[PDB]
């Protein structure tokens, strides 16, 4: 059996080195040398509670490559579900009596967690339970940086935007806290700053972190540079406008990157990356989303195959 | 006054109106049995102290270290036959289990099926405890204020 | 049964199961006096019963009353100087408050800072309990579930 | 030609005892052995113009583990059907020229059989029409019977919750009527209680049915206990509660079941049968939704299959 | 004093027949001879969280009708802050410090007893909650049975429709059966007949009372038809539809119908009364709209008036 | 003339001490003997583009109180027109054509100051514009603070809560800091504290402040405690629910605060006030909520009346 045959991805602290090593390099040979009938005969409920029609597409994209069917809904609008009465545990008790693997996306934090006490031996891989986890993004984002650096140790790695709720920074700061000697900058403003528990798991490891005000400060050290969204709605639309001259991305601020530096971001993206550091080589976000479906695969074949042998 | 029985468990030396609340949290009244409970007992060696004899029961060793967080310093006695055959005192368990609230409101423990189910961590001034579900870690102060 | 305290409510043969019920519901419990509290006892009748001696503090005729619904049969005993100076049975009131949950979902009482209360009537039987606010009527085995 | 090659599952009605004999020892045989190229190269409709996640799911999923395709929709909230003059007979005109089998549920008692004269020969599968029919729930509950009690013939069954207006409860009793010497308990509250047109045909065809207040009466000699959801709205709040203590199963309840006993339960199930009965032997209500693969896929390779030879 | 003065109205129960009595002579009075400037200087809050067109604006014509000034709102939507927050309680709170009397339609049973503990000494009138009380609906339709027949004591009242959960049934029955010789008739379809607690108050004060299948068994006995209107929903389509050769009517049924009796409804009349019932001079419903206004003028001038002087 | 006589109310920090100071004189007159028929004859707009059903009717029972008319209405949606072309300046050189003053809620920073330019004579009063000002909100609160203190200068004022958001804590240290000896405690969650802004200008007239964690570090020495509510929804839920042991007050807490410490609060209040806080002396938001009338009836007294005989 494969380690991570048959289990639950439910959180990014769960997965150890060796289980992102492993998924990593599976994704790897993927991108290679496909496997098109791979999970053919196996039916996949896509349960996007949530919708977020950027990530089911690429997650369905993915079941469809290896040759599984797909089922599901996006709820968030309606379909039919979570309402008068009819609980999530036996929603998941229905579901995993015809499907093989549950994808979901729940606004509420813990959500694929329990649906796990549910499906008895039905696989839950979770797309986004609220505010919590993401194991799947931070996943296709450390692929990203390994296919570009050649390396997930001893990287410069800043990242820039609204880190406080910024989910997605805060699970690749503990996905990336596993490998050695990564030393990290955050700019962010304060209002938006990286949480203190994050910041006390960094020390307590022996990694470095420091905060800098501007991007300027650290382009020439950097090796991934890491933006998020900042939601103009969590701050006014006064306080928002105001950081001097802001936290956007600028083709002329890459000026003194590295040869290999490389700009990432979740997406949407709207305003912190203008449109002239697209044709720029650093330029890497949608090469990232293009990589989710390999990461999304990678998981997918080691969690329904007891051997992938490749 | 209230001190031992035949056989059984007395849970000695609880602050004054946790007694109730062990009670309540543990179930500890769900067993037709002979439990004796005596509440603000006077004890100069407390002020005011709370004892539970449940008579023919013994509290299974976690069962006594989930009292840590509520009566920390209250000492489980064994009488096995007729005299304190065993002493006992909480520890912080590793896991408290079903009894504390998640204080996120959108923990999905909140409405559903699901036992709460916290990760004990005493750090630094107090104790930390993770929420299984929602992954978020509060002061026990917080839980607690429940 | 067992031995006295230094004058004050003994709240005797109360139905096994009932005692604590009553201990949380009427909050009894939060008296700087010894509350000593005896749980499925035999040395009185029918059984097992439930005993309470609350130090100090006599029950009105009133919240001797209100044990009623639960208890109907307890005998809630006077003491001075160890020896009852008086003996009471609780009768049925004529409205229950704040102990009972309206089962009519859509009663106002429910969101509110509102303490529940009901009209009482008939006797033993079937209680009708009506409720104070959306002047529905149920029956105490409706209204006495959750 | 098989029996029921491309012929139109509308009602229970229209089915006979020999029909549902051959659609559940169809359902037997494909639960024991599979075939998931069986349907290859069928395309299906599945049409939800009223929305119903859970019984779209097991439709679907059943339609995928043949080897079929699938397209259709779920409108309720909207997709663009049924508005602006669009009538449903020119609906079903212009589907049938694209798939090989429709499945609907539709809000509108008598939908599924006006499609019927629309399609042609495309094959028309009632997925729920209205107050009316469902044949494809009553046919994974006959499969329910008839896999734990070994018979359909000469049972106990209970019919415990809504009757009135229960479209689940009236099916079954049609269906099991067809049967011999099955025996009812009605347990109902009377506002909700059994239609006297189901008991006419019941004395009319001497089978033996019996009101009672309470579960407690007749636990003992059932066989099938089949509870409903009693929909609150179809009550006042305050009626809702009164019934001295209720139409609501807990696990005490079934301390004198027969060994045998198993407690069926449409879903969703939100107040009427406790937590506690789900880890007792006799809860069948979960297993029940996953023959429901099961029914309708037997159905659908018999409508769509001249022979098969299995 | 008057009697009413500074008196809560919330339920019919709470009124004495004296009560009902004085109610009823005021506003045969103020008909008469309005005093319109005997209200000059209150401010009447008109606080409709459950919206009700008619009565709003009956209420709302009363108090201008007699000086008054209004402010007020309608929800069946969100106000502003009560949704959540505010709690009816904190919203009296505050409104008692505002205004002189609160009129208040809610849509939970109980709303305007909660407020009364919070009006201070402001007094608050119920212009209904929930499916309990409607006590300005009663008075209005006392003013017209006692104006059309003379008299409220020794009546053959027929109630006809939905004697389950029509509010004002329920009510004018309980404010009939407080006078003496009455003799109800009640004409329900099976599943919607009048709930047992009315008709055991109507025992044990020994009111003759007689259920009825058809208005044509009493037409020529009833001097006073009360009619509700049959909620379409809150039944199954096909069963509305089937009841007899319906409860409606039609100005034929009058020809066997008393001189002096007459028809009386709430409104919406949709189909229960139809059209040549208006022009029949035994059509009394919205003369009996018209008597709201100086049922509650009358309410207003005894609440907020020590002592009236006409 | 008076000095506010017909003169634009917008914002607080137009209006001197001297014309705050006339304010509290007047509506402490009017309370106490009321000129009812003062605007006798007056057409005010109540034109509410943002709803809020409180100040709409305290704004409105003022009007009335006065024996002023009143036209307008209430969006929190469209209300006709004015979502497409309607200008605001549009919309107000049409309103002052009409009306003799207009009060008005607008959910934009500014809408009150460019409806002057457009109002012709007409004045015009904010009720709410944006997240910039309330002046009618802080005038009612001086009003309050004034009455139960005696005065406006050198008291100890505690400000809890969302100190960064709150519209009126922002204006209510501008008032105050317009008198003088006064001394301010702000208890607020670090993401939520007293912008820069307002502490520089409490440093250039060198007004006593500080910072602190809790009530219960002030409870003895303030003379008034303004409570703001924390909004829930621009928080994480894990993370307003984590603030210490929260700061939000129960009676308890009372048990060291002076005998004329009052608690203020604008309103809504959901839970950071608890229940038995209101029965204790100290509690004085809803007597607040009233000395809203005489403070909005002083407002429209001397902007629409040349001197004020009383
Ligand atoms: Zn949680
Ligand atoms: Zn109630």
């Amino acid at each position: 059996a494969n380690p991570l045959y048959q289990k639950h991805i439910i959180s990014i602290n769960d997965l150890s080195r060796d289980d992102l090593n492993l998924v990593l390099a599976t994704a790897a040979k993927l991108k290679a040398n496909p496997q098109p009938e791979l999970l053919k005969h196996k039916v996949i409920a896509s349960c996007f509670f949530e919708a977020s029609t950027r990530t089911r597409l690429s997650f369905q994209t993915s079941m469809h490559r290896l040759g599984a069917s797909v089922v599901g809904f996006s709820d968030s609008a309606n379909t039919s579900l979570g309402k008068k009465g009819e609980t999530l545990a036996d929603t998941i008790s229905v579901i995993s009596t015809y499907v093989d693997a549950i994808v979901m996306r729940h606004p509420q934090e813990g959500a694929a967690r329990l649906a796990t006490e549910f499906s008895g031996n039905v696989p839950v891989l979770n797309a986004g339970d609220g505010s919590n986890q993401h194991p799947t993004q931070t996943l296709l984002d450390l692929f990203t940086i390994q296919q570009t650096e050649g390396r997930l140790d001893n990287l410069h790695v800043a990242m820039v935007g609204d880190l406080k709720y910024g989910r997605t920074v805060h699970s690749l700061t503990q996905a990336l806290a596993k490998f050695d000697g990564n030393r990290f900058y955050f700019i962010a403003p304060d209002a938006l700053a990286m949480p203190e528990y994050i910041l006390d798991m960094l020390d307590e490891k022996g990694i470095a972190w420091s905060l800098h005000s501007s991007i300027e400060e650290v382009m020439a050290e950097v090796d991934i540079l890491y933006m998020t969204r900042v939601q103009k709605e969590r701050l006014d639309p006064s306080e928002y406008a105001n950081v001097k001259a802001q936290f956007v991305l600028r083709a002329s601020d890459l000026h003194n990157a590295k040869a290999n530096m490389k700009v990432l971001h979740p997406l949407p993206r709207v305003d912190e990356i203008a449109t002239d550091v697209d044709k720029t080589p650093h330029a890497w976000y949608f090469q990232q989303a293009g990589n989710g479906i390999f990461a999304r695969q990678a998981l997918l074949a080691l969690v329904l195959n007891r051997d992938l042998v490749l | 006054g209230v001190e031992a029985i035949k056989r059984g468990t007395v849970i000695d030396h609880i602050p004054a109106q946790i007694g109730f609340k062990l009670l309540s949290l543990f179930k500890l009244t769900e067993t037709d049995q002979r439990i004796t409970i005596g509440l603000n007992l006077p004890s100069g060696e407390m002020g005011r102290k709370d004892l539970i004899k449940i008579e023919n029961t013994f509290l299974s060793e976690d069962q006594v270290d989930q009292l840590a967080l509520y009566a920390p310093q209250a000492t489980v006695n064994r009488i096995d036959n007729y005299e304190v055959v065993g002493k006992s005192r909480p520890s912080l368990p590793e896991r408290i289990d079903n009894v504390l609230v998640c204080p996120n409101s959108n923990c999905i423990s909140h409405a559903e099926p699901v036992s709460s189910s916290f990760a004990v961590r005493k750090r630094a001034n107090d104790i930390a405890l993770k929420c299984k579900y929602c992954e978020k870690e509060f002061s026990h102060n917080v839980v607690l204020a429940n």
